């Protein structure tokens, strides 16, 4: 019946994909294109799913050849559709610049020829396709798989060759410089389908995100922002003329600052009849707010209280009538802000809220000193709106002026953004970059990170409504890169934001100081048709451009700016902002009633933070932080308020703001800090409190997927209890934040906490999660983030930026899952100040290509680190931070997991090994439980002293690899003894000594001979275990056989004597004690793959120690790799390039040694030797343990992830103590044991090398008495010269 | 060598140990254990530091490269970076810094022979020897915040010559009855400055 029930879904599979057939539609007349991917994509990965769910369990060997054949089909036609979608999706723009453009044969005759050629290809094809719709018979094609890859290389070809003809189309319309070259080809050819364009207008305009078109696609309706909130032009542009893109993209930017224009001047005749009464209606106030866009409502208050305020000091009773107005419409926001509102109309009124509370506060400055005129400088010092209706020029009817600095309206559709709370810093910023604007010189804000500098640069040139686009420049900001940007920035007429602007190579920053020259020398003319030569080329410039220069001094050793460039712009200090103001201003915008004791309770709170508690690499109190707690305390308010109703009111504002505080700054804090911050709450705030929980959903399935993959679990205080807490933490910060860091000593569990975490997710919410790790230092920050070549400016994606390009552009409908970017190495301010403006609230990244890429709502970047001791606050403060401390993974835990999987999953993969491995887990769970004896043992080799830094985990996966080996030869013998198999009671008697010899040399294996036999008779002392006795004779020195007893070593050394032909032969070695011990340890670690370090002095030993093992296994390769100290993990590159080969199959691509059935070992032979970084990092280690743990590495060519399948490592270096080597990551040596081997020693050296002289002096019968003295000098001179020399 | 090891037996005649004096709601008695505890570490790393250059310089013990590093930053005369930790004037010199950390661990000795006997209240502590006098500043004003039941950010500071404070100096200017009065002296020392709040 179920292999009935299996043939039936596979007739169904029969009958579905039978009865589909690819659903064309017609390309405007002249073909008919593939459409619907993802209903295709999701169909074909689930049917691959339930070929692989059958194909496990439990009746899968009776019909295992159509499956084989099902499942192949399957890979074959998926690849072809993913080919096949990128193909068309390349052909359909190209077809259209191809088409539309003219000019191009004229151009590119060659490129026109070839791609017609190509066109004609891919309409044949698609006559094929349409004659046959059905999948199958599409299959059935052959030569389609080398066809469709010909077809994409050869557009990937033109597609790289039309890049000179991109400058020309974009000097044409000026805000084309700012995307990209495939997406500028994208705007170009889909210039008539016009609804692929709507992705495309974030990246051009500053708050237009999509534009509101007819039925018939032929008029330009209108222009929609991000949130919804949408400009209806007042005269509409048509393409129904059938213009040119720049032409109709060039009167859509006219016509929305034209239409802004006349919205504002209506709205500023609503306000001027709206402001002559002293008490004003709420319900009209309201019906204007939702009329009028966010950005006109509040320049039109901000006009209407400039015009009072003037006609009041025209002339104290009009001062007072003035601020009397402010206070009543003051009043009358706070109280709409306190009750429920719509989203978009709710951020309008806080916006009003913020710029009319800045208002009444510049009115009573004004009138607690006594101002009598309109020219005291006391008036003129702050920004003044005029609007004068006679002026016939629509775009000019406003003049923002501040201290002698007149100012014209940029009128760009700004959306809606954050209005910015009016410090008295922002207010002196505001001045003195207007003076520096109004002497035509750029501004430079600097001072320390997390002041307001960009923020408030931006927050300048939104009230002048201009476009101030932010860069976050590094060193890799060319002199041409730097140019074209400057060049675009001068021709659209927006303003630049240079943040960081310290780190970006001196001589590069003396040479972009021409070209600033030349920008302010060509404003200046403008200041009295013009050009000025940017790249030996003269190009128009705007009179809104504009400069600004954001610096830390001092903050990573950044290069410092020639006195020639700092001339040119205006510096202001900016160290220390209003807190108090800051947080008052937004929690009475946010509504609250006790707003002013809530922020004088809330800065002083943070002050206090900042000393009481301990320092720390990760902690942050800045303004950052504060900013952050004040929104979430927001948004909880609002869950708060949103959970009542559903059953005015009156809300518990203290604990809602404890409730923010806590969820915020509790998971950064360590152990020890806990009580420190519980009381600092105490104190502040009397009447606290504090309730969590209410996950129990998420809980129980994080439950039911640590159960799923042998994970231990808690509930607050049992086993798992911080773990869990710490996870459900994680999930707030994910929740409530931008860009996470998680921060732990090595073997804190945080990589299977987010793992798990994601998976939980996934489970919950039902929506995909896919989680893409990166090493930031395996590979170099030129192949992390991109590089621009010097001769051709072109720009090759880095495999960060390709991974965000992938998933913004979501071709394989990647926009609806659940992406997660892990930066799982360690940080500098080398590449991680590269995310300052992706981290930061800007939401994208800035490359030196002036492409930039906005982050997705559902993608969360985020950090697995070790130590935070070489990042600065700039990159600290921007990270929400989860701190795992040591004891979350508690020693029990991890024995716990080693059983569960000891318990499942069988070793060669009921079964006879899983039943021998059930057995042996039943035998020695007594010895893991608790403290028992592994424990014990675990903390006094702490105590021990080591070759090596010891880490618990190191040697605790050592052991387990130890107990695997056993339970291997375990079922050796049961192999080996057919008739009579392994009894019960000799299997236990043989586990528990096993056990003892294991941990002796897991815990002793890295140290010296004096150390390991005291830990050998502190185990002796400690444990119940049957023991050889001997009162000389250390434990270390006896093998437990497979029959359950101890066999001395000494019985398994032979005097041997070697023939005088081998007499001092690379391969030859004499056994000793020390030999066969490290013989059969080497061979124990090499049997499970597991990679290795040989530590001791040179020549000790210790590759002819891994020779003589990899010798009596013969299923191994050993390939030999010298580590100098400038090397890079290219040389590993070169050698898998030799000794193994590349293969593509349907699961990723692979690398294998060409050996068939071989196991290939790289045995690296100075592992300690790689030059390490001043920021404490090596990269060839690095890229070892990315390949080690991951299990791959990640191909540099095309950014494809690699998994290794036959390849494992083995190391040797010196101690760490010796004068060129360098001590390795805990990360690293987490997985990697480490076995010291030391020289022989007089006793075994004399031995040694005496069946040496022994077997050599036989050449001369004569002498062979003298071979013993002969040896004894030898010993003693080599011994006396190590001594001394 | 010889006299390095000569200079390595000179210092630490001013150093011998520290206590680590733990169940206290105030925050001065937190504070002061906290510092007393970094304190203590810092003078544990220094101590064995300075054993392991002893035994490396005049008896049998292999140079690991932590211990070169140090064997020349001290032949040098240079401070370390290991060592050097609380804020040090423009890089003092390790001759006169080891004497102003013999002073800080000294105090501190005297704060936990206090603290073994509020008790932390009666004592007079030099702003200098502290690793932060900022956070005791404003550990004072919480102290007495909480201690009268008072809002933290409404207390001024009024300062005479509940808190004793020494070591604190002037620069041309002399008191008298806290009266400032312009002197052409570089800097008079005032005895001892008493702070306290309202
Ligand atoms: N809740 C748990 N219960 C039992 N074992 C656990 C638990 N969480 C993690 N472990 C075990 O801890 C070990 C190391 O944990 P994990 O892989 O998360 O490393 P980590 O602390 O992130 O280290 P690294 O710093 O090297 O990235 C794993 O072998 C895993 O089985
Ligand atoms: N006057 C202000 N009003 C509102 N928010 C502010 C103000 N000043 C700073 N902030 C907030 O504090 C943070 C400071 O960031 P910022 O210092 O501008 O970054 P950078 O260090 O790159 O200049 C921002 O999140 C900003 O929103
Ligand atoms: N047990 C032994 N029997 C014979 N020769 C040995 C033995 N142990 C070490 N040797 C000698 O030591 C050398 C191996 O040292 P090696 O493993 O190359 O150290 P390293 O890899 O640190 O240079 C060989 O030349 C070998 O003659
Ligand atoms: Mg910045
Ligand atoms: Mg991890």
């Amino acid at each position: 019946q179920g292999e009935m029930a299996l043939e039936e879904f596979l007739k169904q599979i029969r009958e579905v994909w039978n009865t589909y057939e690819l659903d064309l539609v017609n390309y405007q007349n002249k073909c008919r294109l593939i459409r619907g991917w993802d209903d295709l994509f999701n169909k074909v990965k689930e049917h691959i799913n339930s070929v692989s769910a059958m194909k496990l369990s439990p009746y899968y060997k009776v019909f295992e050849e159509d499956a084989l054949s099902w499942e192949d089909k399957l890979n074959r036609i998926m690849a072809l559709f993913d080919v096949w979608i990128d193909v068309q999706r390349r052909w359909v723009y190209l077809e259209g610049i191809f088409t539309g453009s003219a000019d191009i044969k004229h151009l590119l005759p060659v490129e026109t020829q070839r791609f017609q050629s190509i066109s004609t290809e891919f309409l044949a094809l698609m006559k094929k396709v349409s004659k046959s719709p059905l999948v199958m018979d599409v299959l059935n094609i052959q030569g389609v798989q080398r066809s469709l890859e010909r077809l994409a290389d050869l557009l990937g070809k033109i597609q790289k060759a039309l890049g000179e003809y991109l400058e020309r189309e974009r000097s044409s319309f000026p805000r084309f410089y700012f995307v990209g070259d495939e997406d500028l080809l994208e705007i170009i050819g889909n210039s008539k389908n016009v609804a692929k364009l709507q992705k495309h207008f974030k990246k051009m305009f500053a708050g237009v995100s999509s534009i509101i078109l007819n039925e018939d696609n032929s008029v330009v309706l209108g222009i929609s922002s991000r949130e919804g909130e949408e400009v209806m032009f007042k005269t509409p542009v048509s393409i129904t003329e059938h213009p040119k893109i720049n032409e109709w993209l060039t009167l859509v930017e006219k016509e929305m600052r034209v239409t802004l224009a006349k919205l504002l001047a209506e709205s500023v005749t609503e306000v001027e009849i709206f402001g002559k009464a002293t008490s004003i209606d709420p319900n009209t106030y309201i019906t204007w707010i939702d009329k009028y866009q966010a950005q006109l409502v509040v320049l039109s208050a901000q006009i209407a209280w400039s015009e009072n305020v003037e006609t009041a000091l025209s002339s104290a009773a009009p001062l007072h009538s003035v601020l009397s107005n402010v206070e009543v419409t003051l009043n009358v926001l706070a109280d709409s802000v306190l009750m429920e509102q719509p989203p978009l109309r709710r951020r309008k009124l806080e916006h009003l809220i913020t710029e009319l509370v800045h208002q009444r506060d510049v009115t009573r400055s004004l009138i607690k000193s006594k101002i009598d005129n309109a020219k005291s400088f006391e008036w003129l010092s702050q920004m003044r709106f005029y609007f004068d209706p006679k002026q016939t020029d629509v775009l000019q009817q406003l003049s923002i002026q501040m201290a002698n600095a007149k100012f014209n309206y940029g009128f760009e559709y700004l959306g809606v953004q954050d209005k910015l709370v009016q410090t008295p810093l922002t207010d002196r910023c505001y001045l003195t970059m207007t003076q520096a604007l109004e002497a035509r010189l750029g501004g430079s804000p600097f001072g320390p990170a997390g002041t307001g500098k960009t923020e408030s640069v931006k927050a300048l040139g939104h009230q002048l409504g201009r476009f101030v686009l932010v860069f976050n420049c590094d060193e890799t900001f060319d002199f041409q890169a730097m140019g074209r940007i400057f060049v675009g920035l001068c021709q659209v007429g927006a303003w630049g934001c240079f943040d960081e602007f310290n780190r970006l190579e001196e001589r590069m920053l003396s040479a972009v100081s021409q070209q600033v020259q030349c920008i302010q020398e060509a404003l200046r003319e403008h200041s009295n048709p013009i050009t000025c030569e940017l790249l030996n080329k003269q190009v128009k410039v705007s009179p809104d451009m504009a400069i600004f220069i954001t610096m830390n001094p001092g903050y990573a050793g950044r290069s410092n700016l020639p006195d020639n460039l700092k001339k040119l712009f205006r510096s202001l200090a900016m160290t220390k902002p209003d807190r108090q103001l800051i947080a008052q201003v937004m929690l009475y915008s946010q509504g609250f009633r006790t707003a002013e004791v809530l922020a004088n309770k809330i800065v002083p709170f943070f002050k206090l933070c900042d000393e009481q508690l301990s320092s720390q690499s990760h902690y942050d109190f800045g303004l950052r932080a504060l900013k952050s707690v004040l929104v979430s305390a927001g948004n909880v308010k609002r869950e708060r308020i949103q959970k009542i109703k559903r059953e005015a009111e009156n809300l518990p504002e203290q604990e809602i703001l404890i409730q923010s505080v806590c969820e915020t700054m509790v998971p950064k804090l360590v152990a020890e800090d806990i009580p420190l911050l519980f009381s600092l709450l105490s104190d502040v705030f009397p009447g606290v409190q504090y309730h969590r929980g209410e996950m129990t959903a998420l809980r129980e399935e994080l439950k039911k997927v640590c159960q799923e993959m042998y994970l231990t679990y808690g509930d607050g205080e049992e086993v798992g209890g911080m773990w869990v807490e710490k996870v459900l933490q994680l999930y707030q910060i994910t929740q409530i934040n931008h860009g996470l860091m998680m921060v732990g000593p090595s073997g804190s569990g945080k990589s299977m906490a987010w793992r798990v975490l994601l998976k939980a997710l996934e489970r919950l919410e039902g929506v995909e999660g896919v989680a893409h790790i990166i090493d930031p230092k395996a590979i170099s920050k030129d192949h992390l983030y991109g590089t621009l070549d010097p001769n051709t400016r072109e720009w090759t994606d880095g495999l960060f930026t390709h991974v965000l390009r992938k998933i913004i552009d979501s071709v394989r409908g990647e926009l609806q899952k659940r992406q997660w970017i892990v930066f799982d190495g360690d940080v500098d301010p080398e590449w991680v100040e590269n995310l300052n403006s992706v981290l930061d609230d800007n939401k994208l990244l800035t490359l030196p290509n002036g492409e930039r890429l906005s982050l997705p709502p559902n993608v969360r970047i985020m950090f697995e680190v070790q130590d935070l001791k070489y990042a600065t606050l700039a990159t600290v403060s921007r990270c929400g931070m989860v701190w795992f401390s040591e004891d979350v993974l508690s020693t029990d835990m991890i024995f716990n997991n080693f059983l569960a999987r000891l318990r499942s999953i069988p070793l060669d993969e009921a079964s006879p090994m899983l039943q021998i491995q059930r057995d042996a887990a039943t035998i020695m769970q007594p010895y893991f439980t608790s403290n028992g004896l592994v424990t014990k043992a675990l903390e006094h080799a702490f105590q021990l002293e080591h070759i090596m830094d010891l880490t618990r985990l190191r040697c605790l996966g050592s052991l387990f690899s130890m107990l695997h080996q056993a339970c291997r030869n375990v079922a050796q013998y049961n192999a080996n003894h057919p008739d009579f198999p392994m009894q019960i009671e000799q299997l236990e008697r043989y586990i528990q000594r096993y056990l003892v010899y294991a941990i002796l040399w897991s815990l002793s294996g890295d140290s010296r001979l004096k150390m390991r036999a005291e830990l050998g008779e502190y185990i002796r002392r400690i444990t119940t275990v049957p023991l050889p006795t001997a009162p000389n004779i250390p434990i270390i020195d006896y093998e437990v056989s497979i029959s359950g007893e101890w066999s001395p070593w000494q019985a398994k050394v032979p005097q041997i004597e070697v023939e005088t032909h081998k007499v001092a032969a690379p391969d030859v070695v004499v056994p000793t004690l020390d030999t066969v011990r490290h013989e059969a340890l080497l061979y124990t670690w090499l049997a499970e793959h597991k990679p290795l370090v040989l530590c001791g002095p040179p020549g000790s030993g210790k590759t002819m120690t891994l020779f003589s093992a990899l010798r009596a296994l013969p299923d191994m390769e050993v390939v030999g790799l010298n580590f100098s100290s400038a090397t890079t993990p290219e040389l590993l590159l070169k050698t898998f390039d030799h000794y193994c080969e590349y293969r593509r199959t349907p699961n990723g691509v692979v690398l294998a040694p060409v050996q068939l059935g071989k196991w290939l070992v790289l045995f690296c032979d100075e592992i300690n030797l790689p030059d390490m970084d001043k920021y404490g990092t090596q990269r060839v280690i690095s890229f070892i343990r990315q390949m080690v743990e991951h299990g791959g590495f990640y191909r540099t060519s095309d950014q494809t992830w690699v998994k290794l399948e036959r390849i494992q490592f083995v190391g040797a270096c010196n101690p760490p103590t010796d004068p060129g080597r360098k001590p390795l990551s805990h990360r690293f040596l987490r997985h990697v044991p480490v076995v010291y081997v030391d020289y022989p020693g007089p006793a075994s050296l004399t031995q040694i090398y005496g069946t040496f002289n022994r077997a050599m002096l036989r050449l001369i019968p004569s002498l062979r008495t003298y071979a013993e003295p002969l040896t004894a000098a030898m010993v003693e001179f080599y011994t006396m010269s190590q001594e001394r020399f | 060598h010889t006299t390095a090891s000569n200079w390595l037996h000179l210092i630490p005649q001013t150093l011998s140990h520290l206590k680590r004096t733990e169940n206290i709601k105030d925050p001065l008695f937190r504070f002061f254990e906290r510092e007393v505890k970094m304190g203590a570490k810092l003078l544990q790393d220094v101590r064995q530091d300075l054993a392991d250059v002893v035994q490396v310089c005049e008896g049998k013990k292999k140079q690991t490269n932590y211990l070169r590093t140090l064997i020349n930053e001290l032949v040098k005369g240079i401070l370390p970076r290991s060592w050097s930790h609380y804020t040090v004037p423009a890089g003092m010199t390790v001759i006169q810094w080891v004497s102003d950390f013999s002073e800080r661990i000294k105090q501190l000795q005297n704060i936990s022979l206090a603290a073994a006997s509020k008790e932390l209240k009666n004592i007079h502590v030099c702003l200098g020897g502290l690793f932060v006098p900022e956070a005791y500043i404003t550990a004072t004003r919480q102290y007495v915040a909480q201690a009268n039941s008072w809002s933290l950010e409404e207390l001024c500071l009024e300062v005479n010559v509940s808190f004793g404070v020494t070591g604190l100096k002037l620069q041309g200017a002399t008191c008298n009855n806290n009266k400032l009065s312009l002197s052409n002296a570089i800097s008079t020392a005032l005895p001892l400055t008493q702070l306290r709040w309202v």
